[PDB]
C-alpha cells in the first residue's frame, strides 16, 4: 500500500533552464543492510514505450544523457535536469521497488 | 536487438476474457523475470504482477482472485496475461517490460503496447 | 593465547608483530591462530553490524591475518578448527556495506585496498556483475575506475591463484561441482555447503521456497564433516517457516546458530555469524528484520543439521 506522490504537475520549462521535480514517498524505501534505496525514475515520450532513466535513485542507466543527475534518498526524491532542450517534452514517472511496485503520478515538461 | 512485442488486443466484449501474449527475440527468454505494465487512457501507469524464471512465484497487484493470470511458456519464447471478468474500465495499453537482474528491480526494455477497450 | 582478543587493542597489534617476527616460516608453531582469530572473533563481537569496517579495525586485523595467511599456503595443518572459524568471522565480516567500502579503497588508491576481510571469506558467489552494482553511491567513481576496481578485486578474489581460498576444509572434499557453490558455512559439527545444484554428496537436502538469480538454491548439511557415498535421491526437503516468534530473547537462544540473509533479484547479501549475546540483541532489536520487503528472505541455519525461514515477528 506505499503511495507515491509528484509535485508539482504541469511543470513549465524555457530552454536551458535547470529544473527539478519532487517524488515523495509516503514509508521509507531503504534497504536497511545494503543501503540501496529501491527507486526508478521513468520517461514516457507522447507516443512510445517508458524508458529507464535512473535506476536505484542514482544510478544513471547507460545511454541515457549526463544531464539526468537525479538522487535524494529515504522517502523524499528528486531529478534534475541539468539544462532541457526541444528533446525532452515527456512525462516522467518515478516508480518505487520495496512492496509491490506503484507508479507515481507524473509531470510533463511544456516548452514556452 | 531486443524487440519485446505484444499482441492480442482489440474491442471485447465486457464480462468474458483474453489472453494477451507476449513475443521476445535477441535474448535469452529464460533465466528473466518479465512482468506486465498497463497503462489508461491518458493516465498515469499501473502494475499488475511478474513471473520468476521456472514460474515458481507470482506476484499480483492487490486485486480480485483470478482476475489476471500470468504464465509463462519458455518453450515458445512467449509470455501470456490473461485478464479475467472485463469492468468497463480496463481499456488501455499493456506493456511486455523485462525486469534484469542486479538491476533495482526495474524495467530496461518494454515492449510496443496492444490496444485493449471494452465497450458495446 | 587463546585469551589474546581480551587485551588491550594496542597490546593486541604488539602481541601479533611478535609472533610474525618470531615464528616466520610456517609449521614449528601453528598455535598462532588461536591468536590470530580470537583477535578476530573478539573484534566481531564489539562491532557494529553490516558497517564498513573503519580504519582502526582494519590495521588490528591486517597484522593478524597474515599468521592466518602463512598456513592455507600449506597442505596438512593442525588447526582445522580455528582455521575454519577465521573463514566464517570474515564472511560475516564481508557485508553488502563492507565491499561498498573496498571497492572505493581500490579506485582512489587508498589503504582500504591493502586489506579487507572479503579476501579470506567463503563468498563464491561474487562476480563481475554484481560488483558492477554493489559501488558506493556517495562517492562519484567515474566508470573508467569502477571496471578496474572489480578487476582488481576479482583478482585478489581469486578461486585458484595460490590456493588461497579454499581446498583446506574437510567438507570441500565433498562437493563435486565446484563452480556452483555459492558460499559454505561451516558450523560448529555442521558445514552447510550452500549451492546451486544438487550435486553436493551430504547428509541432507534442503531446497529453498523460492529462486536465486537463476536457478534455485539448495543448502546441503555436511553433519559432523563427512561425506556420503552419493548425492541424496529422491525429494528435497522444504524449509519451514516460522511464523510467529519474539523479539524481547532474554536468554541465549540463537548463539551459535547462523542467520544467512539473501536476495531473489539481487542475489544473497548478508551473511552474519550469532556468536555471543551482544550480537544476538543488535540482530532482533535493530532494523534488521525488515517484512515489507518483496524480494528478501531470512533463514537460520541451525547447528543441529536444520534450515529455519524467520518469516514474523510480534
Amino acid at each position: 500500500d506505499i503511495v507515491m506522490s509528484q509535485s508539482p504537475s504541469s511543470l513549465a520549462v524555457s530552454a536551458g533552464e535547470k529544473v527539478t521535480m519532487n517524488c515523495k514517498s509516503s514509508q521509507s524505501l531503504l534497504n536497511s543492510r545494503t543501503r540501496k534505496n529501491y527507486l526508478a525514475w521513468y520517461q514516457q515520450k507522447p507516443g512510445q514505450s517508458p524508458k529507464l532513466l535512473i535506476y536505484w535513485a542514482s544510478t544513471r542507466e547507460s545511454g541515457v544523457p549526463d544531464r539526468f543527475t537525479g538522487s535524494g534518498s529515504g522517502t523524499d526524491f528528486t531529478l534534475t535536469i541539468s539544462s532541457v532542450q526541444a528533446e525532452d517534452l515527456a512525462f516522467y514517472y518515478c516508480k518505487q521497488s520495496y512492496n509491490l511496485p506503484t507508479f507515481g503520478g507524473g509531470t510533463k515538461l511544456e516548452i514556452k | 536487438e531486443v524487440k519485446l512485442l505484444e499482441s492480442g488486443g482489440g474491442l471485447v466484449q465486457p464480462g468474458g476474457s483474453l489472453k494477451l501474449s507476449c513475443a521476445a527475440s535477441g535474448f535469452d527468454f529464460s533465466r528473466y523475470w518479465m512482468t506486465w505494465v498497463r497503462q489508461a487512457p491518458g493516465q498515469g501507469l499501473e502494475w499488475i504482477g511478474e513471473i520468476n524464471p521456472d514460474s515458481s512465484t507470482i506476484n499480483y497487484t492487490p486485486s480480485l482472485k483470478d482476475k489476471f493470470i500470468i504464465s509463462r511458456d519458455n518453450a515458445k519464447n512467449t509470455l501470456y496475461l490473461q485478464v479475467s471478468k472485463l469492468r468497463s474500465e480496463d481499456t488501455a495499453l499493456y506493456y511486455c517490460a523485462r525486469s534484469p537482474y542486479y538491476y533495482g528491480s526495474s524495467y530496461d526494455v518494454w515492449g510496443a503496447g496492444t490496444a485493449v477497450t471494452v465497450s458495446s | 593465547m587463546e585469551e589474546l582478543g581480551h587485551l588491550t587493542t594496542e597490546k593486541q597489534e604488539y602481541a601479533l608483530r611478535l609472533a610474525t617476527v618470531g615464528y616466520p616460516k610456517a609449521g614449528v608453531y601453528s598455535g598462532l591462530i588461536g591468536g590470530a582469530t580470537s583477535v578476530l572473533l573478539s573484534a566481531y563481537n564489539r562491532h557494529p553490524l553490516f558497517q564498513p569496517l573503519h580504519t582502526v579495525m582494519r590495521e588490528t586485523l591486517f597484522i593478524g591475518s597474515h599468521v592466518v595467511l602463512r598456513e592455507l599456503r600449506l597442505n596438512v595443518t593442525t588447526q582445522g578448527p580455528n582455521l575454519a572459524l577465521y573463514q566464517l568471522l570474515s564472511t560475516a565480516l564481508c557485508s553488502a556495506l563492507e565491499i561498498g567500502e573496498v571497492l572505493r579503497g581500490l579506485a582512489l588508491g587508498t589503504e582500504s585496498g591493502l586489506f579487507s576481510p572479503c579476501y579470506l571469506s567463503l563468498r563464491f558467489d561474487l562476480t563481475r556483475d554484481k560488483l558492477l552494482s554493489m559501488a558506493p553511491q556517495e562517492a562519484t567513481l567515474d566508470q573508467a575506475a569502477v571496471s578496474n576496481a572489480v578487476d582488481g578485486f576479482l583478482g585478489r578474489l581469486s578461486l585458484e591463484r595460490e590456493d588461497r581460498d579454499a581446498w583446506h576444509l574437510p567438507a570441500y572434499k565433498c562437493v563435486d561441482r565446484l563452480d556452483k557453490v555459492l558460499m559454505i558455512i561451516p558450523l560448529i559439527n555442521v558445514t552447510f555447503i550452500i549451492s546451486s545444484d544438487r550435486e553436493v554428496r551430504g547428509s541432507a537436502l534442503y531446497e529453498a521456497s523460492t529462486t536465486y538469480l537463476s536457478s534455485s538454491l539448495f543448502l546441503s548439511p555436511v553433519i559432523m564433516n563427512k561425506c556420503s557415498q552419493g548425492a541424496v535421491a529422491g525429494e528435497p526437503r522444504q524449509i519451514p517457516k516460522i511464523q510467529n516468534f519474539t523479539r524481547t530473547q532474554k536468554s541465549c537462544i540463537f548463539c551459535g546458530f547462523a542467520l544467512l540473509s539473501y536476495d531473489e533479484k539481487e542475489g544473497l547479501e548478508t551473511t552474519t555469524y550469532i556468536t555471543s549475546q551482544e550480537v544476538q540483541n543488535s540482530i532482533l532489536s535493530s532494523n534488521y528484520f525488515d517484512f515489507d520487503n518483496l524480494h528478501v528472505h531470512y533463514l537460520l541455519l541451525t547447528t543441529n543439521g536444520t534450515v529455519m525461514e524467520i518469516a514474523g515477528l510480534y
